[PDB]
């Protein structure tokens, strides 16, 4: 049950060290090889580097040696730092594992083979944005439902940057959850919305707490939703 | 002058050069920017990227073997005219020197394939009963020692490279066969020998040697001490290409009074001066596709050592 | 990116971006947007566990054959980005996965868009702001033009509409927003969100005078 | 390469080409701008006026028959040795 989980900073100013960690679960760190991967908005996929059991890291040369990678056998925490960041570096970052395939065609004593890596297990893909604009936390308001299966939710207004995660009752309300795309205002400020479905007889008896988290601004909001006073 | 670049491989280093160069055409004024591939033994650099030239060009003129003629050996029976005849010494254990007990006459020898090979003998005649060991003189270590097997040793030699051949027009009538790309994986030529039967034959021999040196003694095998490529390694023509294989792994052994296979790294050359005759060299054209050939190893040519330690080994 | 589109139930086949040079070890992967990537093929033909056998690759028979995936029985859930990671005995270390072939599976049934409208909350109206949100869900295809109406008249002022994006049900979803103030919110009798889908319209209307 | 022009006739058409070309001399460096005439069956054009080349040059080497030897036929009596 080997699991992967990232931890992004959420925002860094250009030309600053960009720290990301991918927490390792379900096994030890010394059985396989490790790797990180990104995707910039509108662009394709991008391989960064890898590091083996004997910990010698190996990078993609297209990075001008601005990348460093470290593990932690005790912590089981795979680290990652990026100095001298640029706005073009805003992207969405994953973590995965590397199996060293060995494709053998001719004779092995002559080394007529090669090593290839396939990516099996994957991370969730946190989001980071290189920007020099000051951070912006989200604004929370509880949308009141209708009095005539109905609908209710919470509003996330003018936060910078992404991401912002919404959970209902601290992860206790799952079925019905529909979150919608965050608009880009002309002010460069995001605005999203999350919604979950419930029966018509649970209003007032059930307490619904949307749990908002904007980690860049360290904004964690446990907001409650109530019906209108009419 | 040849503009040679090393060959396209993912590091892990060339032996083979992708050499561009200007050539002539059938038109006496128009010239020809072309490129070919060559093994490093055919070129030598000449002092930007490095320019080269054929190793012969400075000593010996060079001609391209006709692609129609084959170098394959054919059994030849030598024959005697009227008034002369041939005598075939038939006794089984016969050291080639001295009189012969059983003598018969033929007018023609048997089928004899003129195999041109160094170190190892291939496709040849086998001995009867014990393996016979003949040398004009053994006290003279300088006198080469010739061995005849009773049993053949199989060997499987390949050029594991699917070979393109470009034909280049220098005419009228004159056409040069270059090498295009290798098709696919780049592997190096080699030969295999059953490590078992090999080591089996080493012992059958070494027991035939103590017949000439001690009841109890030590016997060691070493690779060649030095010389040209033809002597230091095993020369032979396999499939048209000319192979040269490192036999250090065959002669790396020691012998006291009482399943898998080896593999031999081989080298291919195209410009050839065989019989060493300066002034004149032959350029063997390339052979298309992957090359493979298999031969009965049937004899050997060996040299001893010197006084050194007296009787130790 | 290289466009491609196959109908439902058909057999699909994807050619690799680059071409083989020497023996090969081909890796194919699939990327759902926002999701995590998924490996499908390693070692030309070897399929990991949990991968549908609808997807067959190209074994190494000594060249000739180009690296290619085969998806028998195309489904609607087969819409994603596709990368062919090539590895061979010659070209060298492969830091890139080649081009992205973004597959779009069409022929799906049309779904009536689920449209719903919300008024400004009491907590937000106490902050001297007003905003109207319109969420569309469960509709195919994702070709929608979201419109607002002040009473019976259209409004282009401060119109923020998100691009319809697929949900996990292979149906698009979009959110629309309207920048306002509490005074213009309480000034009109009723505001409507208009969601026209395939000439048909699913419109929702709210009024400040009704519970 | 041969700079060939059609032959000087009053229209009513060449078969024969007035071909200028550079040649070599007995001096290995000095070269020789010359021209000759050829029947069209000996030349082939090669793609300003059209340049040409001998039809053989691309397949077969070419040698000029000695002007002293004659191709004239001579009666030959074939003969048998003793025993035949
Ligand atoms: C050594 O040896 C070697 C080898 O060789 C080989 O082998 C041999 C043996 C033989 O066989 C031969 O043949 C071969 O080749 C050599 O090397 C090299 O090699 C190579 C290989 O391949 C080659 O190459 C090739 O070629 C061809 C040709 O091409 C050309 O031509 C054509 C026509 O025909 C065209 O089209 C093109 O384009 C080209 O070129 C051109 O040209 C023109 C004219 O000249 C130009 O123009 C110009 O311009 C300028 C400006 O800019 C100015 O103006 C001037 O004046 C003008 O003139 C242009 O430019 C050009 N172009 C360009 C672009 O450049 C061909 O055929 C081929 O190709 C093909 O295929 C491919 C595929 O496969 C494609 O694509 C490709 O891809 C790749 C990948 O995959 C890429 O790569 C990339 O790149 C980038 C950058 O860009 C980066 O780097 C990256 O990383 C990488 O990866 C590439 O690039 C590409 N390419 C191109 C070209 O682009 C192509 O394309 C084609 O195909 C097609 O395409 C299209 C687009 O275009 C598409 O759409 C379609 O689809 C497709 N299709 C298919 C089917 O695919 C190739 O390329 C070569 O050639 C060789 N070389 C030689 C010289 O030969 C060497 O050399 C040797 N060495 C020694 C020393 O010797
Ligand atoms: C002189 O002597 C020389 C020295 O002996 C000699 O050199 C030899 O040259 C030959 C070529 O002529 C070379 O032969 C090649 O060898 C390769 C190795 O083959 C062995 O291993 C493979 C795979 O084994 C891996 O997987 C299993 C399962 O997990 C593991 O148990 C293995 O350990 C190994 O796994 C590794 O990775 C794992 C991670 O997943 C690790 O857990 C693990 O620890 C390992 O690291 C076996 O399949 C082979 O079995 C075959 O042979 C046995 C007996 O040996 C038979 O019983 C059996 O039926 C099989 O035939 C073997 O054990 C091969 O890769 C290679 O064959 C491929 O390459 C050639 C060249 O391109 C292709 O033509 C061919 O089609 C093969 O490609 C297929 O297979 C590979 C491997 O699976 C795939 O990568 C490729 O995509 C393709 O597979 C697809 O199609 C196949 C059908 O086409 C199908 O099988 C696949 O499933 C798939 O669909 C080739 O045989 C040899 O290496 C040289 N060296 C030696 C020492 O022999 C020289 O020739 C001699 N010359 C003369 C003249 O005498
Ligand atoms: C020690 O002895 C052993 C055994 O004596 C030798 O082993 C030999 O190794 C050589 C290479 O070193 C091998 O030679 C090559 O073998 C090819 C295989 O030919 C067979 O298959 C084809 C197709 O199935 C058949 O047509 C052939 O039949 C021919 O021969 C039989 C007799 O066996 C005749 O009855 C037939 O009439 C045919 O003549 C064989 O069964 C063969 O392709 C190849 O010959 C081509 O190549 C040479 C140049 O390399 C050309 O001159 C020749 O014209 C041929 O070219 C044709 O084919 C090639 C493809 O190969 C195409 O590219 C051309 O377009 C063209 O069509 C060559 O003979 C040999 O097989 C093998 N065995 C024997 C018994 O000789 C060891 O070498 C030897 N060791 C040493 C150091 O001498
Ligand atoms: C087959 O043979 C030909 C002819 O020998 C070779 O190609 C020539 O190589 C020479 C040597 O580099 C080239 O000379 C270079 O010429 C440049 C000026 O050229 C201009 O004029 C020519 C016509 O004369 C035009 O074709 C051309 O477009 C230019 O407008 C100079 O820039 C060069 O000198 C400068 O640059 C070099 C670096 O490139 C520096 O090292 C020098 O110090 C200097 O700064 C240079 O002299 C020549 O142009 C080539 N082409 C010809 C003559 O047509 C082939 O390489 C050869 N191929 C083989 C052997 O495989
Ligand atoms: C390589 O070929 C040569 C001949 O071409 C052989 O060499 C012979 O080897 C033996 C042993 O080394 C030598 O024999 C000994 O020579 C002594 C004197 O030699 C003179 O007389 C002989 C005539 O017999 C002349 O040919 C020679 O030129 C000399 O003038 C004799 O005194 C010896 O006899 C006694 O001694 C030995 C042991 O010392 C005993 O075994 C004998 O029974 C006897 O008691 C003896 O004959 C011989 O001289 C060498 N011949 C030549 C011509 O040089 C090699 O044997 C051969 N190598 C192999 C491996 O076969
Ligand atoms: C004919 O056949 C013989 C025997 O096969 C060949 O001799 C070999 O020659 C090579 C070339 O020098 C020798 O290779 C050397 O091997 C070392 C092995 O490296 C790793 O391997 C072992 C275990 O696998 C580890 O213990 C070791 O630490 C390594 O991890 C390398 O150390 C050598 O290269 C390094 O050292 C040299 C300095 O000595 C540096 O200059 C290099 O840059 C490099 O850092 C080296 O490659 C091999 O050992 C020889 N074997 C024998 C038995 O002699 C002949 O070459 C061959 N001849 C022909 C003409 O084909
Ligand atoms: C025997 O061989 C010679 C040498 O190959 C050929 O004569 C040459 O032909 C070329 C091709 O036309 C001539 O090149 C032309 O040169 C002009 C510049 O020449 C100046 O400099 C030279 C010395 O280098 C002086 O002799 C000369 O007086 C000039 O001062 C350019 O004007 C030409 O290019 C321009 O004009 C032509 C049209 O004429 C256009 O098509 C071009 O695009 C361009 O606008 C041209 O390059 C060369 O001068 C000739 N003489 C030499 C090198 O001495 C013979 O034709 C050949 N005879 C055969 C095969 O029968
Ligand atoms: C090869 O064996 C023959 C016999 O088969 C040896 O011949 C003897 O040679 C000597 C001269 O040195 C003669 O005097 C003997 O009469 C020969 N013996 C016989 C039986 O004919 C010969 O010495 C051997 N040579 C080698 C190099 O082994
Ligand atoms: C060299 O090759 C020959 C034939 O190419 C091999 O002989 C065959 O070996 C296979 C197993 O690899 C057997 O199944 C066949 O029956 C054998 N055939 C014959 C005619 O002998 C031989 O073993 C190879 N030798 C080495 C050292 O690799």
């Amino acid at each position: 049950q080997v699991q992967l989980q990232e931890s992004g900073p959420g925002l860094v100013k250009p030309s600053e060290t960009l720290s990301v960690t991918c927490s390792v679960s379900g096994d030890s760190m010394n059985n396989y090889y490790w790797t990180w991967i990104r995707q910039s908005p509108g662009k394709g996929l991008e391989w960064i580097g890898y590091i083996s059991d004997r910990e010698s890291a190996t990078y993609n040369p297209s990075l001008n040696s601005r990348v460093v990678i470290s593990r932690d056998t005790s912590k089981n925490q795979l680290s990652l730092k990026l100095n001298s960041v640029t706005p073009a570096d805003t992207a969405v970052y994953y973590c995965a594992t590397a199996r060293r395939g060995q494709r053998i065609y001719g004779v092995v004593s002559f080394g007529e083979f090669f090593y290839y890596y396939s990516m099996d297990v994957w991370g969730k893909g946190t989001t980071v944005t290189v920007s020099s604009a000051s951070t912006k936390g989200p604004s929370v308001f509880p949308l009141a439902p209708s009095s005539k299966t109905a609908a209710l939710g919470c509003l996330v207004k003018d936060y910078f940057p992404e991401p912002v995660t919404v959970s209902w009752n601290s992860g206790a309300l799952t079925s019905g959850v529909h979150t919608f795309p965050a608009v880009l205002q002309s002010s460069g400020l995001y605005s999203l919305s999350s919604v979950v479905t419930v029966p018509s007889s649970s209003l007032g008896t059930q307490t619904y707490i949307c749990n908002v988290n904007h980690k860049p601004s360290n904004t964690k909001v446990d907001k409650r939703v109530e019906p209108k006073s009419c | 002058t040849l503009q040679c670049t090393n060959v396209t491989n993912n590091i892990t280093d060339g032996e083979l050069k992708n050499c561009s160069f200007n050539m002539t055409t059938e038109l006496r004024d128009k010239k020809q920017k072309v490129y070919s591939l060559f093994y490093r033994l055919d070129v030598v650099q000449i002092n930007s990227n490095k320019e080269y030239r054929l190793i012969n060009c400075n000593t010996s003129a060079i001609t391209q073997a006709c692609p129609k003629v084959s170098f394959e050996p054919i059994p030849i029976h030598y024959c005697a005219p009227a008034g002369f005849a041939i005598l075939k010494c038939k006794d089984k254990k016969f050291n080639g020197t001295g009189p012969c007990p059983s003598v018969s006459t033929v007018q023609c020898t048997h089928g004899i394939k003129p195999v041109v090979s160094t170190q190892l003998l291939l496709n040849g005649s086998l001995a009867e009963e014990e393996v016979m060991i003949r040398s004009e003189n053994i006290t003279n270590n300088a006198k080469n020692i010739l061995v005849q097997f009773n049993t053949p040793v199989q060997i499987n030699c390949t050029r594991p490279n699917n070979n393109t051949r470009k034909s280049i027009r220098i005419g009228p009538g004159q056409a040069f066969y270059a090498t295009g790309d290798i098709i696919g994986d780049i592997r190096q030529a080699h030969c295999n020998v059953s490590k078992a039967t090999w080591n089996e034959t080493l012992g059958k021999v070494v027991k035939q040697l103590r017949k000439h040196f001690g009841n109890n003694t030590i016997i060691r095998f070493a690779n060649s001490s030095g010389g040209d490529l033809e002597v230091t390694t095993h020369s032979f023509n396999c499939g048209g290409e000319f192979f040269y294989c490192n036999t250090s792994g065959l002669f790396n052994s020691t012998w006291i009074s009482n399943n898998d296979s080896i593999t031999l790294p081989c080298r291919i050359k195209q410009i050839i001066n065989m019989w060493q005759r300066i002034g004149q060299a032959m350029y063997a054209p390339p052979i298309q596709g992957v090359i493979r050939c298999v031969s009965n190893i049937t004899g050997l040519i060996l040299t001893r050592d010197g006084g050194s330690t007296n009787s130790t080994t | 990116v290289r466009p491609l589109s196959v109908a439902l139930g058909e057999t699909a086949r994807i050619s690799c971006g680059r071409q083989a040079l020497g023996s090969r070890a081909v890796q194919w992967y699939q990327h759902r947007p926002g999701q995590a990537p998924i490996l499908l093929i390693y070692n030309n033909q070897d399929r990991p566990s949990g991968i549908p056998e609808r997807f067959s690759g190209t074994p190494d028979i000594n060249f000739g054959t180009r690296a290619t995936l085969t998806i028998s029985g195309v489904e609607a859930g087969d819409e994603a980005d596709y990368y062919c990671h090539m590895w061979d005995s010659r070209s060298g270390f492969s830091w890139s996965f080649g081009g992205a072939t973004r597959l779009t599976v069409l022929g799906q049934p049309k779904a009536a868009p689920s449209v719903t409208l919300f008024p400004p909350s009491s907590e937000e109206l106490q902050a001297n702001k007003a905003t109207l949100v319109c969420l569309i869900s469960d509709f195919y295809p994702g070709a929608v033009t979201v419109a607002w109406k002040a009473d019976s008249s259209p409004v282009k002022a401060g119109v923020e509409t998100t691009t319809p994006s697929k949900q996990s049900n292979n149906k698009y979803a979009a959110s629309s927003y309207l920048s306002l103030t509490p005074e213009q919110w309480k000034s009109h009798r009723s505001y409507s969100c208009q969601v026209t889908h395939e000439g048909s319209t699913v419109e929702k209307t709210v009024a400040p005078t009704e519970c």
